[PDB]
DNA sequence: TTTTTTTTTTTTTT
């Protein structure tokens, strides 16, 4: 039963061997109508999204749920969604992030049955 | 004043809810007097409307939108009127007014057309996060029900600060 | 009576325990790890999927994400209409009733629609708070529960520390079950 | 400040 496995949160230098589907969240850099690819810019690297049909604005803040891709050339998404996050407030984003982290695991470990 | 759901009683005096609209219970409109905004007669030997407080008046469409709310801790029934509702709804009472005609000409009652509209028509406004204010009113059998005198979108940014001031409390930060 | 919808992680849903009421009009609801009784849930995630509509109209269905664990959303009859409203890629909000088909806990469509970004931000928040909260109060009834069990005396400490009569119940139930 | 008055429940899926 191959189950959709949930998209695990990460920052472009984050990323893991063993990550298969990532989410990750940043600014377009660059965009080739041509290729249909795109530069995703997070400020902790660039990833290349290798989009179907959907193409971002240069400039646009976009979340990206994509499969890793790991090549020759390197490792490029393959992305699967791209929503606006714009209006995105990146810095309570990032706060949550944090508290999910250091609160989540300890969570878990207080049940003494 | 802030209040969760949970916490409220009948009475309550403008109330700050933050919920989910959960369920939408009738969409109606009806032929109300501009001045006191309630609801007008029209008579056939005259073929005026009539106010039973301003006598002989032109009437407007009033929008009456009811549906329940669901904060996590309580859930409460609501009810917009005119220029707030037809906010939420995004169609103009006019239009609600000619949908309602066309199920009433079918056999339906105001009653029945009313909550049939609501189901088949503005089902699409159901999970939608809101802030509502009003006052509170105890039904003698529907329960508690909030006036809404407003309705908002929520600020994300004010709702994550009461949160913070949560975890506070609970020794998180 | 209409049961307040606790906003969950899928997760928590998914690793819950669904209790099935014997009785035609009883509501169906779930206990997670945590001793919480769910009747009705409250998500914030992502459509991960183009819906699925039966040719027939029967029943429409969608997947949610919200980076804690997948879900299926169904909306049967008429309420296929919840399902033709979302698309793959909308970040939505979804409230229903718990529901477990084939072992797999699943949501029953009462409500879907789309969210700015800072609601997923703050449903994570609002998510977060209230499971410290619950975990933190179910930790105190389950001493009493080890100490005492489900006594009239009991019940009394339960309320002087700000505990519902109705958790411990509920870590009983719980206990059965496991 | 308003119209009209009966709350909520299950089960159905290639
Ligand atoms: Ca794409
Ligand atoms: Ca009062
Ligand atoms: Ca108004
Ligand atoms: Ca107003
Ligand atoms: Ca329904
Ligand atoms: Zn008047």
């Amino acid at each position: 039963v191959r189950r959709r496995k949930p998209a695990v949160e990460r920052k472009i230098s984050e990323i893991r061997e063993e990550d298969t589907r990532v989410s990750l969240i940043g600014r377009v850099i660059k965009v080739d109508k041509m290729d249909y690819m795109f530069w995703l810019d997070d400020g902790t690297g660039v990833a290349i999204i290798e989009s179907e049909s959907d193409l971002p604005k240069v400039g646009q803040v976009v979340r990206v749920i994509g499969r890793i891709i790991r090549n020759e050339e390197g490792i490029h998404i393959y992305a699967e969604v791209i929503q606006d996050f714009s209006d995105a407030d990146l810095e309570a984003l990032e706060e949550i992030r944090e508290l999910e982290r250091k609160l989540l695991p300890r969570l878990e470990g207080e049940i003494v049955w | 004043t802030r209040k969760k759901i949970k916490d409220i009683e009948a009475g309550d005096r403008f109330v700050e809810v933050r919920g989910t609209i959960a369920k939408v219970y009738r969409v109606l409109t009806y032929d109300a007097c501009p001045e006191c905004k309630k609801k007008v007669d029209y008579d056939e030997g005259l073929g005026v409307w009539i106010c039973p407080e301003h006598g002989e008046v032109q009437p407007i469409k009033m929008t009456i939108l009811d549906f329940g709310l669901d904060d996590g801790t309580g859930y409460i029934r609501v009810t917009l009127f005119g220029d707030d509702a037809e906010e939420l709804l995004g169609v103009s009472p006019e239009e609600i007014a000619e949908k309602i005609k066309e199920l009433e000409e079918s056999g339906l009652t105001t009653k029945e057309a009313a909550r049939k509209l609501a189901e088949d028509e503005f089902y699409n406004i159901i999970g939608r996060e809101i802030v509502v204010r009003g006052n509170v009113i105890e039904d003698r059998f529907l329960g508690l029900i909030l006036r809404a005198s407003s309705w908002e979108d929520v600020d994300y940014r004010r709702e994550i600060e009461r949160i913070k001031e949560e975890l506070e409390k609970l020794g998180v930060m | 009576k209409r049961m307040p919808a606790t906003r969950l992680y899928i997760k928590d849903i998914l690793e819950g325990y669904f209790v099935k009421s014997e009785g035609d009009f009883e509501p169906n609801y779930l206990i997670t790890k945590y001793a919480r009784k769910v009747y009705r849930a409250k998500i914030v995630g992502t459509v991960v999927r183009e819906p699925l509509i039966a040719e027939d109209e029967t029943y429409g269905k969608f997947q949610v994400d919200d980076g804690t664990g997948v879900i299926w959303v169904l909306g049967f009859r008429d309420d296929t209409k919840f399902a033709k409203l979302v698309r793959k890629g909308d970040l939505v909000q979804v409230i229903g009733k718990i529901a477990e088909w084939r072992d797999d806990k699943q949501i029953l469509v009462e409500g879907v629609s789309k969210v700015h970004p800072n609601m997923w931000i703050l449903h994570r928040y609002e998510t977060l708070k209230e499971k410290i909260e619950h975990i933190k109060k179910a930790k105190i009834a389950l001493e009493i529960y080890n100490q005492y069990g489900i006594t009239a005396k009991s019940k009394v400490i339960a309320k002087n520390k700000g505990i519902e009569e109705e958790l411990l119940e509920v870590i009983d139930e719980l206990y059965g079950i496991m």
